C-alpha cells in the first residue's frame, strides 16, 4: 500500500504500519511504483500531488488490465496547509471526465 | 490530514527521530488488506476495505507518550485515503461508462 | 561522589544556554534566519550545513556533548546519581536491542542513540543469544537497567510481556534507588515523573478493559490504586481529584495532547524549583530538562519553518 511524498513521511507510514515510500522526482517514483506493481504491496498507491498527480502511465506502462494497483493523488505534508484545489480541482475533474465544462 | 500531519509533527519535534525510527522499525508491516467485487451495468471493478490489526501492542506500555496518538491519527487517514480510493474508482467507471454511451448513441445516429 | 566539582561546571553550562526570548525570536522565521539564529547558538557548534536533518543531527550532538559528559566527570554514588537522570534514551536502546533480538532485524538495523555506555556493549549485545548473558555484557556497576533485566531475566528469554514487565521493574528499580540515596528533592522529582508516567500510560490504555493492577506501579504518592482504577475508567473526577498535589493546572481534561503538555509543564515547574539545592545534584537535572526543552522546541521551530505550520498550532508549546 504504498504512499510517496517523502520518506521522512513514508516512516509516519511506516509508524501507521504500512509500506511506503519517497522519491523527490518523477521517474525514481515511477520506478519504484513500476516494482511495487510487479511485486504487490496489495496494489493501491497515493503519489503526492507535487510529484505526480496522473502516475497512470506505470499502469499502461505494466498492468493495462483490471486496473488492481489504484493510483492516488495526495496533499503532502508541506502543501496540506493550504487545501490544495478542491472545487476547481473537480472543475477540472469534469472538464476530464465528461467533456462539458459545469458551474453546478 | 491535517490531525495526522500535525500529530507527527509534534510526536517527532517534541521526541525524538530515533525514537520514532525505532518505535516504526518495531511495528512489523502489516499486510492484509483485501477486496470484493461490483458488478453493476456489467461493468466490473474492485473495490477494497482494510484489516489493520491493532494486536501489536509491541510492549503495550508505549515508551513515548505521542507515538500511539500519531499512529492512530495515521490509521485513521489510510482509512480515508481507502474511502477516496473507491470514490475514485466508482466516478471513473461511471464517466468512462458515459463516454462508451455517448459514442455509442452518436455513432448508431449518424450511421445507421 | 562530589556534587559541586561538576555543579561549577553545570552552573557555567547553566549561564551559556539560549533563552526563550530566541525562540520569540524563531518564532517568526523560514528556516535561514532561525538556521542563523541556530548558528549563533550552541547548536551552531554542531550545524553543519542546512535542512531539518542537518539540525536535528546538531541538536542531538550538542546534546551528547551537553550530557554525555554528566557521565563522566564523576565516580560512586553521585556517578549513581547522575546516572540514574538520563535513563530515557538509554532504556530506548535497550528495549530497542530487545526488539531486535526478538524480531530478527539486523545488528545495524537500529539507529542506535546515545545511551549512558559504550556503543561496543551494544555491538556485542547484538550477536548475543542469552539475555542473561546481554545483561552481564551490559551489566555496568551502577547500571541499575542491567540488575532489572537479570531480575526479570528468569521468567524468560525475549518476550514483549517479559519487556513490559521488565520495563515497570526498571521504574520500580529506579524508584527504590531513588528512595536509596541522600537526596530528597531528586527521589521527590523521580516520583512525581513515575507518577506522572503511570497516568500518562492508564491513560494512554484507557478504556483497554485490561488488569490496572498489571498496569499501575509501585512508588506513586499523589495517586493511588483505587485514584488509578477512578483514572482509568471514563471519569476525570480521579482527575479533578488531583487537587493541591502538582497536578494543579490538571482538572476536568480527558484529552491526551493538552494532559500531556500540563503534565510536561508541572514536570517542568517541579524542576524549576532545583535551584534550592546548589551543592545537590538538582541544578544539574534542572539544567539536562531545561536544555532537553530548548532542543525540542529549536527542533520544533526547524519543522515548522519546513512545513510551514502556524504560530497558532505552536503557541501552545511556547509557554514552557
Amino acid at each position: 500500500m504504498a504512499v510517496i511524498a517523502d520518506p521522512e513521511t513514508a516512516q509516519g507510514f511506516r509508524l501507521a504500519g504500512l509500506e511506503g515510500y519517497g522519491a523527490s522526482s518523477a521517474e525514481e517514483a515511477q520506478s519504484l511504483l513500476e516494482t511495487l506493481v510487479e511485486r504487490g504491496g496489495y496494489a493501491l498507491v497515493a503519489v503526492d500531488e507535487a510529484l505526480l498527480p496522473d502516475p497512470e502511465r506505470a499502469v499502461e506502462r505494466l498492468m493495462r488490465g483490471r486496473d488492481l494497483p489504484v493510483l492516488l493523488p495526495i496533499a503532502g505534508l508541506k502543501e496540506a496547509f493550504q487545501g490544495h484545489d478542491v472545487e476547481g480541482y473537480m472543475r477540472e475533474l469534469v472538464r476530464k471526465t465528461i467533456g462539458f465544462d459545469i458551474k453546478l | 490530514a491535517k490531525e495526522a500531519y500535525a500529530a507527527l509533527l509534534l510526536a517527532q519535534a517534541f521526541d525524538g527521530p530515533e525514537v520514532v525510527a525505532g518505535a516504526a522499525l518495531g511495528v512489523p508491516p502489516l499486510e492484509g488488506v483485501e477486496a470484493e467485487v461490483e458488478n453493476v451495468w456489467g461493468s466490473k471493478v474492485p473495490r477494497l476495505k482494510a484489516t489493520f490489526p491493532d494486536g501489536a501492542l509491541l510492549s503495550p506500555v508505549g515508551t513515548p507518550a505521542y507515538t500511539l496518538e500519531a499512529s492512530r491519527a495515521f490509521r485513521r487517514y489510510a482509512e480515508a485515503l481507502i474511502r477516496v480510493a473507491n470514490t475514485e474508482t466508482r466516478l471513473k467507471k461511471i464517466g468512462e461508462e458515459i463516454k462508451k454511451t455517448t459514442r455509442r448513441v452518436n455513432a448508431l445516429e449518424q450511421v445507421v | 561522589d562530589d556534587f559541586a566539582y561538576l555543579n561549577a561546571r553545570v552552573r557555567v553550562r547553566r549561564g551559556t544556554l539560549l533563552k526563550e526570548s530566541f525562540f520569540q525570536e524563531a518564532l517568526d522565521l523560514s528556516f535561514a534566519d532561525f538556521l542563523r539564529l541556530l548558528s549563533e547558538t550552541v547548536y551552531g557548534g554542531e550545524l553543519a550545513g542546512q535542512g531539518l536533518p542537518d539540525v536535528d543531527r546538531a541538536v542531538l550532538r550538542t546534546q551528547a556533548k551537553l550530557v554525555g559528559d554528566l557521565p563522566r566527570l564523576v565516580t560512586g554514588e553521585a556517578r549513581e546519581a547522575v546516572r540514574l537522570l538520563l535513563l530515557r534514551n538509554d532504556l530506548h536502546n535497550l528495549q530497542a536491542l530487545l526488539r531486535a533480538k526478538a524480531t530478527g532485524r539486523p545488528f545495524e538495523e537500529v539507529l542506535l542513540l546515545p545511551g549512558t555506555l559504550r556503543e561496543e556493549v551494544w555491538r556485542q549485545a547484538y550477536e548475543a543469544q542469552d539475555p542473561a548473558g546481554m545483561a552481564q555484557v551490559l551489566a555496568v556497576p551502577g547500571h541499575p537497567l542491567a540488575r532489572a533485566l537479570r531480575a526479570v531475566l528468569r521468567e524468560t528469554q525475549d518476550l514483549a510481556r517479559v519487556e513490559a514487565l521488565l520495563a515497570k521493574r526498571f521504574f520500580e528499580d529506579v524508584a527504590k534507588a531513588a528512595k536509596g540515596l541522600d537526596q530528597p528533592a531528586l527521589r521527590d522529582y523521580l516520583a512525581l515523573e513515575v507518577d506522572a508516567e503511570n497516568l500518562r500510560t492508564a491513560f494512554k490504555l484507557q478504556g483497554s478493559g485490561l488488569a490496572p493492577d498489571a498496569f499501575f506501579l509501585k512508588g506513586g504518592r499523589f495517586v493511588d490504586r483505587v485514584r488509578f482504577a477512578r483514572l482509568m475508567e471514563g471519569d476525570y473526577a480521579v482527575l479533578d481529584e488531583l487537587s493541591g498535589t502538582p497536578f494543579s493546572g490538571l482538572s476536568g481534561v480527558r484529552d491526551l495532547k493538552a494532559l500531556e503538555r500540563g503534565l510536561r509543564c508541572v514536570l517542568l515547574k517541579e524542576a524549576k524549583k532545583g535551584v534550592q539545592d546548589p551543592l545537590g545534584v538538582g541544578l544539574v537535572l534542572a539544567y539536562v530538562k531545561e536544555r532537553e526543552w530548548e532542543a525540542v522546541r529549536l527542533r520544533l521551530l526547524a519543522r515548522r519553518a519546513y512545513f510551514g505550520l502556524p504560530r497558532a498550532q505552536v503557541e501552545e508549546e511556547v509557554v514552557c
